[PDB]
């Protein structure tokens, strides 16, 4: 602050890396094959079923279901940016086309509503600020009832 | 193709706990020159070596190779990295397997190693290797997944009012095994109750987290009786790679294995399924041929891979390990070393610290000795399974 | 074909702060004051993943959820708390929304009247015919910027308020606006600083030289342009900091309280600043009737204030059908402690570079 | 009768700093590439008692002396180096201004094309009949937000550009527009930090994914509207961060050399940001004929590009006979050194509570 | 043993350029789908890969085997990583060879890639793969290696008055190369004048550095005629280490090869006359049977390494490329493609860079074919010649 | 500063990088064999020429030449902690025991007397900043004359 001497620092990300993922991380697309029309999350560029280039953008479903569920509580484990939340739950949500998005569940007004099988929906949240300044933006989900 | 021999294999002590005073150039020279002793070898017999670790973010040292090398005092011959998870030093072993195999190297040695000390907070780093856009920089890490994955299988294998009992077992036969195991991080401890364990962090499953290196020696068939009476063989391996981003352990057609269960996810997975049928067609085995099995421990994994390597059908490790399955008179002997939770866990060296056991049990040396093991297997992974690793070892 | 407002929506965060856990703490302000003059019991409080953008375009897409496929020619962010102080927040919100790139766009700032000057912008926009329709929002973090220790901070909130204008399906009809402004520092934050200041002591004071002369301004412009006067109008809606500030600004004006009374939702809230007039202008449309007559007028400290009249259309009733109104939205809530609220809401003096998150 | 820019007006700061005074210090970039590919061999130094308002002030008196007693009715000022971070800069100006209180009023935020975004509201504001007329100022102080030893400081300059909007003796007609917009972050500001910041290195392929990118959509998007092509305009007019720039994006979208060469103005002066289109547009229109075809595309970082056509009318005759051009303007200048160049740009890290202006 | 034929080589165009639109995965799918296309092979008949990349810190992307096996669609077959500098495809390629002829995989893909501008200012990222608490981390670089290098060797051997001449000699041998070479970044551009080149930055000898993605298909012998009539066969290579510390270069007791010259330096790199050295006595050739190579061009570094390499004495580079040693009607043809300077750099992909030219010459199918060209060698250097790889092909 | 929310960063260094290395970069200590008497830098556990573990720290000789040098001007490659001195000399130095540093030459007083073969004498100074914000010192060389 007062001595600005530039401290060491190995990485720096560039604007590209999430310029490139908007799709992704603000409107949830993966990508579908236009041969066989395959589903897939996260986005890519060859079809896994048949090895086709011809894959487009796939807007994936924003409702869905709690398939598995687990608190993270261990303050051992807890990442930069993520420390102020405690517990976080830590989901895996299987949407209503079928894929499956590793995410958490916040905002639950009704503790006894949290369970397996519980609806929700997708919600665009401020994730941990990028290494060049900019914040970052992406998606949670919350409880949908 | 020419049969490959391991003549020694040896790590550094403790692997749970850290060793602060050293650096990793040190480490590595530790168990290198150990095992080299073992062998009745002179460093300079070396003609090249297979090292793995987590990545450069650690130490901030990367481009190794020509680093251990010069560590090592073998230059010019060469050292070939790998980065990859937990399975490094299993993903090593396969490279110096086909660089003896190959016939451009008769003597190699493979290993692998982790300092996590030299990083401030080791803990966060190591979501770097995942699909990270999309789990790294949302705050997920591999934690989460063994947390998610246990859960699942307990919920949908019908374990609910069990799931402290399976876990707490497990983690008690681990600190039974490493009792009486030297090497081990809890060499020495007394054994807690099943009811303390049940009333632990985790339920008595947390592994025990530190730093190792560690390393075999491979030789050229014609080659071993110079160096060992007793040599173990590789029969064969294998190693597979899907996505790293859990989602897809649901739905995943990029993953092309015929006969693969209708139904897969963290509980099922698919891809170590895959990894240990073609690992056993390539050594010319079953699972029933098995007499002493590794695998990475940690929360309900150990159960997760009992069943992808075929010990025990879908659904009944839980029930396996509460009848007895895995301690030295069952009918599998599991992490007989007292595997992640006992022995102890180094992320690049833990591919090395099970074919160590492996190695020591089908030689007649372990500690808790399978009587008359033919056929040893480490099955390992990486990330939450995104690598895995099988290796088939023998004695003839 | 008259043009205005089409659809709308709303954001607000779910957790909530008593305002006695704040004069526990300071006990620099009277509990009775605050909880029955000002007429503000709780105050929202925004978590660590929420800002005016997630707030934004929470309100934003829950107006063009009511308008399948819509295409979007204008999008104005109109708010005080902006995430950048270069580079447009309104692109961002635009990507994320995912309906066109081709679009009129930009922040725009002029405090508590931030949202009703974007919406004057977009309802210019169509009625140029320079676009067919334009998205407008409001939105404020008051609360993340207002110092722990403040008077305000009992009572400074956040949310977000959207309305598209067009053409098509027309709820409530634009039918005028007058716009009037001055500098007036009542309240200030120069460049840099975190907080929002005031510029003099709270109380009627002040308010007599910002919010009372610019308000009356306005609401005295427009209604002398239609040629009405305030029993003309079914609603009247004014800058909701404070329950207290409308029911004032009517007794000021010649309203009455059942003309105010339906605008009324920040007893729980607290001050939403850009979003509070469009979320009492929402308050009411989710409730009122075709034929009738809304006066709203916002107020912007530095100073100034927008006054638009607007007319419920007969499409008001369909609108309404299967619609869940912000009343309902504002049952949501999580109750939180004093450090909680200020852990969550960056209040904390922390180390300048973190080594971990607890080191 | 068509709608269109009436007069305009230019305020520009008067120092001047030679660009191998900051290259003798900090050695970080080629002079030879500043001077003759980038086009800039000195730039405009910010006085202790200059800003934004104080050059847009300038400005907008400039143009409304043009007009004697014009009433304002609308004050819109684009920037993205605003004085106030909350409350309205343009109710300053329009206090300044002395010549009415009840106008549309905001401060409007979308980095360089803010004052074009300004202006495309006051032309819809009077193009609706919200309005008779309406004031447009762009503005920036780039080198007050530019940090010493950046890559950009020997060519981060400041200026304020103003154009009033209205139907009454017409020198350019406004005749469409097109804009478009996106996540972009090629430079940000987050909230508090003074200085501007690049997102990657500079460079073709920074300016390919922004710069080009979006003023390309822009430019196409109003032709394709228009029916036209670069061969159907007298002039071209870009954003001017540097006189390599409108060269560059002209060669870009198949316009030519002579098209843009009289809207150069800033070998002279550096980056002025929002000014900088508008400040080409005005270098344009000193000099036009009538019947002449212009096409103005600015960009601000982001994303995004405002896109506007115009048409020079026979009013540009009489309004050029007692003119002081902006070619003139520029020619009043003090050279200062480094070191007090910094002192009056405020840049030395000085103690944060001053005991004396010494102390 | 048996033989490994390379049957398809192809990278990204235009190396020297980046391609900021792309993700990496996109750009290594782009290489490698247009190699499968031309040896007439499916995606799904890889059985293994070997790729390459500098490390986790540009991409923040770590364990990337298993990213990159989803990306090419080819799971469960594995990815070995390799992350060793400049060398990171040779080592692959090594790596690959050894995977075949081993008898484990029939079809292995080689290759690597780079992706600076993931990173905000990679020129500075890069010293993490050196000595790094002795070197990076007191703001010492690869490019102050290579000047010093540069210096040493003109100092030494007389060049005074001349270093400008031999330098943009160089650099203008490889602009003429890069001319007529479509996959070249100065393709099509005009040949400066010798003394434009002098006056210009490091005297026309600084490389063009970008982005690319590269890869070469390896198959078993009795396989290659499937997918190519004219097979190219790797003869020999090896793969050498020595310590990353730019001193050691002076003195290095450790690097235990017998014969080499009494003085070595930077100007004499020991580690590459070692690896020159075994790489042709496992290929069965001298320096003499060489008709066309590649080297790491960089300021004097492609004369260091002709003379590493036994192509001339030492000392002599300079005056061997001022007397046209290295144009098409030389004595020896060198960088045909354009090199590092005229073609372009990507770190990971260099080592494919520099095979693919080497395989279209052995094939008669360059664009600056050498006539009747036999064998082909790469040359390729990592850290300062900390890593060396060299490889030989052929074509019969 | 005013909005203290973590920034992402994969690496941050543990004090005990540098507590081991104080004797390599404080002390210019390296390693000398205690059975074949050969010298190394920087520090190392095993011989190389030997392959002897009986290794003991060693002072290298703190005076030399200047063996070759070099000036890094390039704006383009200015690393973080190092852009405010322009030009950096950079220098292999030739230490009167034979072994060789990678380091630079400062504090030139005579530009006349920068040549190589000139003698020089090992300084500590501050170097780039860690990660952990503890000041990194080290060495540096000046003329000696
Ligand atoms: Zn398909
Ligand atoms: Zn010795």
């Amino acid at each position: 602050s007062m001595y600005p001497e530039q401290i060491h620092r190995m990485t720096t990300a560039s604007m590209l890396r999430e310029w490139r993922e908007h799709g992704g991380k603000y409107r949830l697309e993966g990508s579908q094959c236009e041969e066989c029309n395959e589903i897939f999350f996260p986005r890519r560029t060859v079809c896994g079923a048949c090895n086709s280039l011809s894959v487009k953008p796939y807007r994936c479903a924003r409702s869905g279901k709690i398939e598995v569920m687990a608190p993270a509580e261990n303050p051992i484990l807890a990442a930069m940016g993520y420390g102020e939340t405690v517990p976080r739950i830590m989901a895996m949500v299987r949407l209503d086309d079928g894929l499956v998005i590793a995410s958490e569940i916040v905002d639950v007004c009704d503790q006894q509503q949290l369970k397996v099988g519980a609806p929700v929906r997708m919600v665009i949240r401020k994730h941990v600020r990028e290494s060049n300044l900019a914040w970052q933006y992406a998606y949670k989900f919350v409880l949908d009832i | 193709a020419r049969r490959v021999a391991i003549v020694s294999a040896a790590y550094t002590p403790k692997p749970g706990s850290s060793r602060v005073r050293q650096t990793f150039k040190e480490m590595i020279v530790e168990s290198a020159y150990k095992a080299l002793k073992d062998a009745k070898m002179h460093p300079r017999e070396i003609q090249a070596v297979a090292y793995g670790y987590h990545g450069e973010g650690i130490s901030e040292y990367g481009g190794l190779g020509p680093t251990i090398s010069d560590a090592l005092g073998i230059s010019p011959a060469p050292t070939f990295m790998s980065t990859a998870n937990c399975t490094s030093s299993s993903v090593s072993f396969q490279m110096g397997h086909q660089m003896v195999a190959s016939g451009e190297y008769d003597i190699v040695l493979c290993g692998g190693f982790e300092k996590m000390t030299d990083h401030f907070n080791y803990a966060e780093y190591i979501g770097s290797s995942t699909e990270c856009e999309y789990d790294y920089f949302l705050g997920i890490s591999h934690t989460d997944a063994f947390a998610l994955a246990t859960a699942e299988y307990f919920q949908k294998f019908g374990y609910a009012g069990r799931e402290a009992d399976v876990l707490a077992t497990f983690g008690r036969q681990m600190r039974i095994y490493a009792q009486n195991t030297p090497t081990a991080t809890r060499y020495g401890q007394p054994i807690p109750s099943l009811e303390v364990l049940k009333n632990s962090e985790a339920c008595g499953s947390m592994l025990a987290w530190g730093e190792a290196s560690g390393c075999a020696i491979l030789v050229a068939e014609h080659l071993a009786h110079k160096y060992t009476d007793k040599p173990v063989f590789v029969r064969g391996c294998a190693y597979t790679g899907v996505s790293h981003y859990f989602g897809t352990r649901f739905h995943n057609p990029t993953l092309h294995h015929p006969g693969l269960p209708k139904d897969v996810g963290m509980a099922v997975s698919a891809n170590s399924i895959a990894c240990a049928e073609i690992a056993y067609k390539k050594a010319g085995i079953t699972a029933k041929d098995i007499d002493v099995a590794q695998v990475y421990d940690l929360l309900g994994a150990g159960l997760i891979q009992m069943e992808s390597m075929g010990i025990c059908g879908k659904g009944q490790a839980g029930d396996f390990v509460l009848e007895g399955g895995i301690a030295l008179d069952g009918q599998l002997p599991l992490n007989t070393d007292g595997g992640n939770i006992g022995r102890g866990h180094a992320s690049g060296c833990d591919g090395i610290l099970h074919i160590t056991e492996l190695f020591r049990q089908l030689r007649g040396e372990s500690d808790n000795q399978v009587k008359g093991a033919r056929i040893g297997v480490s099955q390992n992974l990486g990330g939450y399974a995104a690598h895995n690793s099988v290796i088939v070892l023998s004695n003839d | 074909k008259k043009i205005g407002i089409v659809s709308y929506g709303a954001g607000i965060p779910v957790c909530r702060l008593k305002v006695q856990e704040v004069i526990n703490v300071w006990k620099n302000t009277d509990l009775k004051l605050v909880e029955e003059n000002l007429g503000v019991t709780e105050r929202a409080v925004l978590q660590p993943d929420e800002d005016v953008i997630t707030l934004g375009v929470l309100a934003a897409q829950r107006a063009l959820d009511k308008v399948p496929g819509h295409q979007i020619e204008a999008l104005y962010l109109g708010t005080c708390t902006n995430p950048y102080d270069s580079r447009a927040s309104a692109s961002i919100i635009l990507e994320m929304l995912g309906s066109g790139y081709d679009a009129y766009c930009a922040d725009v700032q002029f405090a508590g009247k931030s949202g009703t000057s974007a919406l004057q912008i977009c309802q210019a926009l169509v009625a140029s015919g320079m676009t067919g329709s334009a998205l407008a929002i409001g939105a404020d973090t008051i609360n993340r910027n207002t110092a722990p220790g403040d008077l305000t901070e009992s009572y400074a909130g956040a949310g977000a308020a959207a309305l598209l204008i067009g053409s098509q399906d027309v709820i409530a009809e634009f039918d005028a606006s007058f716009s009037c402004a001055a500098d007036v520092a009542d309240n200030i934050r120069p460049q840099g600083d975190r907080y929002i200041r005031s510029g003099m002591g709270l109380g009627s004071d002040k308010n007599s030289i910002g919010l009372e002369d610019q308000t009356r301004r306005a609401a005295e412009g427009l209604m002398a342009k239609l040629h009405t006067s305030p029993a003309d109008y079914d609603y009247v809606v004014f800058q909701q900091n404070l329950v207290s500030t409308p029911y004032s600004l009517a007794k000021h004006l010649g309203f009455n309280p059942k003309q105010v009374e339906p605008g009324i939702y920040a007893g729980n809230v607290g001050d939403a600043g850009s979003a509070s007039p469009l979320l009492g202008l929402i308050n009411v449309l989710d409730q009122a009737r075709p034929g009738q007559k809304i006066l709203l007028v916002s107020y912007g400290f530095g100073a100034g204030s927008d006054a638009i009249a607007l007319t419920v259309t007969d499409a008001i009733e369909q609108y309404q059908k299967h619609n869940k109104p912000l009343r309902e939205l504002l049952e949501s809530k999580i109750y939180v402690d004093y450090g909680t609220s200020i852990k969550y809401e960056f209040k904390y003096l922390r180390a300048d570079y973190a080594l971990t998150a607890y080191l």
